[PDB]
């Protein structure tokens, strides 16, 4: 009913995570399912920064949160390219998916940095911006590395070994046809 | 850009070595105190890789070494008398064989190799092209060791995308196939004009060559389009070669795109088909 004032970049940014998750069923897919919900958490998280009641904790926990469904992402995301016979692909999924950790990291230290601000009144409007800044830096990062992993695990979906172990499946939530 | 007369029968012949490894046979009309060394005595000219004899049942499930030793025991055994039982030796009726269709026609047989094989052990795994030009005509067949094997290539393949294209998937029945009836009669018709409404002059289009069977535009419960078309026509080489001048036209400042289907069900049962799995996938 009430429009929440939200960070446009924040937001952007979880949107953009959400419209590639949403390209593919979650069914088979848990990787599709964890980053629609760091999708929806980052969509939280450009409302939390504008502060208000409570928003110190629930910025705290947003971004442990944002973590956890990271570090989901990661996990599948080695179990595929352990199953992957491209040289090119393994190496780009590995590569492309050991940065989401140290990522999200920095964005629990960013989220207590700005949630401290959040719950004080002595902060210059420079370093509260700053601060909001460096979550939206983190947080396109992290929705980038997301998308790139997402596109990876789908390319080595046809480059897997003869009966596989761990495998996604990648079907369309998008129409068919042309 | 056409293939060299060498590379048309190299890729006909991998097909047809691919269809005929069939080599599990069933044995029916076994004597009620048959024993296992029986039939391995039996069936001593072969090289047994398994051999399951269910006592109770009078039944043998057999694997041989290849397709040729499978239909030598058939031709050796079949209405044969064992201790006075006929027995009934024909090959095994598994449920594991696939047909993947809409596959991108640039799609290789290695390539088609690398997407079904993950799900399991293939015993048969071949694309099919066109007898006169050995180009692919788009779908290829996986059949697997075991039918849990084919039930997660179908889940995962149904409606995979695969460069411009996402990918059907329909069980067939193995013993419904020959050389002949692998190549389909029914064509899908998509890249249509946004908003087509004009069904009559896309049979018209595509009764340039011969004259189509069945032809229905895609629709759902509430009448909307569902983006394509089905086709049959009389026979497999009439589909090919009106699919061979339709691919590609202009009609309604659209390029049409002309695929085959999977060969066996007629137009009124796949554009029923191919409805029913893109609406369970977008729902």
């Amino acid at each position: 009913p009430s429009n929440q004032p939200v960070n446009q970049p924040i937001l952007a940014a979880a949107q953009s995570l959400h419209r590639e998750a949403t390209k593919w069923s979650s069914k088979g897919n848990d990787i599709i399912a964890a980053a629609k919900r760091m999708a929806l958490l980052m969509a939280e998280m450009s409302r939390l920064v504008r502060g208000g009641s409570g928003t110190k904790r629930a910025l705290i926990q947003c971004a442990k949160d944002i973590a956890k469904a990271s570090d989901e992402v990661t996990r599948l995301a080695k179990e595929v390219a352990k199953q992957c016979t491209d040289k090119r692909i393994r190496t780009n999924l590995l590569q492309v998916c050991e940065r989401i950790p140290t990522i999200s990291t920095q964005l629990k230290i960013l989220s207590t940095v700005k949630a401290t601000m959040l719950g004080r009144t002595n902060i210059s409007d420079e370093e509260s911006e700053q601060a909001t800044e460096m979550l939206v830096h983190n947080a396109q990062n992290l929705m980038q590395s997301v998308k790139e992993t997402v596109r990876e695990a789908e390319a080595a979906s046809i480059k897997i070994r003869t009966d596989a172990g761990f495998t996604l499946r990648w079907v369309r939530k998008t129409p068919w046809y042309q | 850009h056409m293939l060299d007369p060498e590379e048309i029968r190299k890729r006909l012949e991998h097909t047809e070595r691919q269809f005929r490894n069939r080599r599990k046979i069933l044995i029916r009309g076994l004597p009620g105190d048959v024993t296992n060394q029986e039939v391995h005595d039996l069936l001593s000219d072969y090289e047994l890789k398994y051999c399951f004899v269910d006592k109770y049942k009078g039944t043998a499930f057999v694997t041989l070494l290849n397709g040729e030793q499978a239909e030598a025991a058939i031709n050796a055994f079949h209405q044969s008398r064992l201790r006075e039982r006929e027995l009934s030796v024909q090959l095994q009726p598994t449920d594991a064989l696939l047909c993947v269709a809409n596959l991108p026609p640039s799609l290789t047989q290695q390539q088609f190799e690398e997407l079904v094989r993950p799900f399991g052990s293939l015993e048969r795994c071949f694309l099919v092209y066109s007898e006169r030009t050995g180009q692919s005509k788009g779908y290829g067949f996986a059949e697997y060791m075991k039918k849990d094997s084919a039930a997660r290539a179908k889940s995962d393949l149904l409606g995979k995308p695969l460069g411009p294209r996402t990918l059907y998937v329909h069980w067939t029945d193995a013993g419904q196939l020959t050389p002949a009836l692998l190549h389909s009669r029914c064509l899908c018709v998509d890249r249509l004009p946004p908003g087509f409404n004009d069904v009559d002059a896309l049979c018209r289009a595509l009764s340039a060559v011969h004259s189509p069977t069945f032809c229905q535009l895609a629709c759902g419960q509430d009448g909307q389009l569902k983006g394509f078309a089905v086709l049959e026509y009389e026979t497999a080489e009439m589909a090919e070669e009106a699919q061979q001048q339709a691919d590609g036209l202009s009609l309604g400042g659209s390029h049409l795109r002309v695929s085959f289907c999977a060969p066996g069900p007629p137009g009124r049962s796949m554009l029923a088909a191919l409805i029913a799995a893109q609406a369970t996938a977008l729902n």
